């Protein structure tokens, strides 16, 4: 079956850069229509949306965070890195990653089909 | 891009060997095998909300794919866009 | 909608020579092999000749062989086939085809003409 | 030349009846075979191919099969637009040959 | 992010069927989908393009999408199904979520 697991630091500073690790299974990263995004959750606060990676190496981000955010993946390890830069206080929230259903036409997301089970960070001094 | 990919044999039933070609979404694969192919074979694909966009639905060429001899994978074959080809045996 | 038109059929002596010919219309005759099959009155069918679709080989019964030629004209979409040295035997109705075979002809499709009578005497 | 003979050469049978027809080659033929039905004053009409390939448009009430030298024609049951001299052609190896024919007749 | 509205709860009695819209500017241009939600754990994905269930997604689940509104539906709610349920819809690629809503049964 198709699963995904966050792992990463559960504590970071103010004006530090957090990595975010995702371990996947039951699917290859290097196989066509696959691909991973993240998304975040404040305590008590709706989900938004970070980013994402296709296994075509195209990529998306949210315009209002893309500015601190990166992602890559691993094709040998089956994994997918995300990395957030310059974290403020207001960063905290519960991490996930999850997998991307796309269309093929013409590059367009879907839906997330598969999540992880989520890793806390807090942003503190 | 509506056409995907070809059919060869003689009989093109589970009797003998045949040669199955098909593109799909990010590779093109090419099987033979005694397939038992359907009756007006085809691939099944549906549209976006927006008709620019498509995604993979079913695969309807054959009901079975017994007795393979041979498997290669790659990428895909595929003003207008003229493609043309030459096969020979 | 597919046509196959047999013609030239008529009577001449033993010793002679006569030129048959076949219409085709409707489908893709410089596609498709050819073959000539003869039946005489209250008989079986007999296999006379087969000719690839370029015109290229050419097939012939032992009992026609050395006497019957089969030729085409995919210009004309027409059939030909030139028998010379006749005797009483060759009697027959004679029809063109296209049958179907899995092994040479390729077709996946049966057609038959209405057949054209020969007769010598 | 392989040579192609059938049995029998002549049935009769009523409606509803089940009709089957024999024929053997002299050669192995694989399931190169075609089956051809004929009336008098018209053209041969393939029903089947490759010894038990049913063609488009042939009643459900024909089959084919058998395999090798050994091949079988039958009929279900039988209309009375089912009579009528049945052929059988191999296609193996060129000149392709057909056999005697067998008459199904009405009772 | 594309912006989605949404009820902040929802109220029902068991056996009876819940509904829960999300409206938007251009829900009728576009597909959406929705996720359920209790706390501490990730959501999970109930439907996708408007109307489809999710293999292992109970055959309560139901909704569509018309006049820029997109809809998710319990039929015969279980107390099992008091969670918070989420919409999610896409603009030229750019990801939007609602606010979502709290289901009581
Ligand atoms: C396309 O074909 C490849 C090769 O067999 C296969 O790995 C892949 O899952 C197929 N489907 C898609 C969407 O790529
Ligand atoms: C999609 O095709 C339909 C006709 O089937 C048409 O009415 C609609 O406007 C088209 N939409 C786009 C974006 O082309
Ligand atoms: C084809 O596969 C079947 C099993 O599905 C096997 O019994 C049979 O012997 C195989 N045929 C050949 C020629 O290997």
């Amino acid at each position: 079956q198709i699963t995904l697991k966050e792992s990463g630091p559960t504590l970071v500073k103010p004006t530090q850069t957090l990595t975010l690790t995702c371990k996947l299974s039951g699917f290859s990263v290097n196989t066509g229509g696959v691909g991973v995004g993240w998304i975040r959750q404040p305590p008590g606060k709706a989900l938004e949306w970070l980013a994402l990676i296709y296994w075509n190496d195209d990529k998306l981000y949210s315009p209002s965070l893309k500015s601190r955010l990166t992602v890559t993946k691993d094709t040998s390890k089956n994994q997918v890195v995300l990395t957030m830069t310059n974290m403020d206080p207001v960063d905290t929230a519960t991490y996930y990653c999850a997998h991307v259903l796309v269309w093929f036409g013409e590059v367009l997301p879907d839906a997330f089909d598969v999540w992880g089970q989520g890793t806390m960070v807090t942003v503190s001094s | 891009n509506i056409i995907r990919g070809w059919i060869f044999g003689t009989t093109l039933d589970s009797k003998t060997q045949s040669l199955l070609i098909v593109n799909n979404a990010t590779n093109v694969v090419i099987k033979v095998c005694e397939f038992q192919f359907c009756n007006d074979p085809f691939l099944g694909v549906y549209y976006h909300k927006n008709n620019k966009s498509w995604m993979e639905s079913e695969f309807r060429v054959y009901s079975s794919a017994n007795n393979c001899t041979f498997e290669y994978v790659s990428q895909p074959f595929l003003f207008k866009n003229l493609r043309e080809f030459v096969f020979k045996n | 909608e597919v046509q196959l038109v047999e013609s030239g059929g008529g009577v001449v002596q033993p010793g002679g020579s006569l030129r048959l010919s076949c219409a085709a219309s409707g489908f893709t005759f410089n596609s498709y092999g050819m073959h000539w099959v003869r039946q005489a009155p209250g008989k079986g069918l007999e296999w006379v000749a087969f000719i690839r679709y370029d015109g290229g080989n050419k097939y012939y019964a032992d009992s026609v062989k050395g006497r019957f030629t089969i030729s085409r004209d995919n210009s004309k979409n027409t059939l030909y086939l030139q028998m010379k040295s006749l005797r009483a035997e060759d009697t027959a109705v004679y029809y063109c085809a296209n049958l179907k075979d899995s092994r040479y002809s390729g077709s996946y499709y049966d057609y038959w003409g209405q057949g054209t009578l020969v007769t010598v005497s | 030349v392989i040579w192609m003979t059938q049995s029998p050469s002549s049935l009769s049978a009523s409606v509803g009846d089940r009709v089957t027809i024999t024929c053997q080659a002299s050669q192995d033929i694989r399931f190169y075979l075609n089956w051809y039905q004929q009336k008098p004053g018209k053209a041969p009409k393939l029903l089947i191919s490759d010894a038990s390939n049913m063609e488009t448009g042939v009643p459900s009430r024909f089959s084919g099969s058998g395999s090798g030298t050994d091949f079988t024609f039958t009929i279900s049951s039988l209309q009375p637009e089912d009579i009528a001299t049945y052929y059988c052609q191999q296609y193996d190896n060129l000149p392709f040959t057909f056999g005697p024919g067998t008459k199904v007749d009405f009772k | 992010s594309y912006e989605l509205t949404q009820p902040p709860s929802v109220s029902v009695s068991p056996g009876q069927t819940a509904s829960i819209t999300c409206s938007g500017d251009k829900l009728g241009e576009t597909y959406a989908s929705w996720y359920q939600q209790k706390p501490g754990q990730s959501p999970i994905l109930v439907i996708y393009q408007d109307n489809k269930r999710p293999s292992g997604i109970p055959e309560r689940f139901s909704g569509s999408n018309s006049e820029n509104t997109a809809t998710l539906t319990i039929s015969g709610t279980q107390t099992m199904d008091e969670a918070d349920y989420y919409c999610q819809a896409w603009d030229k690629t750019i990801a939007g979520f609602g606010g979502g809503t709290k289901l009581t049964v």
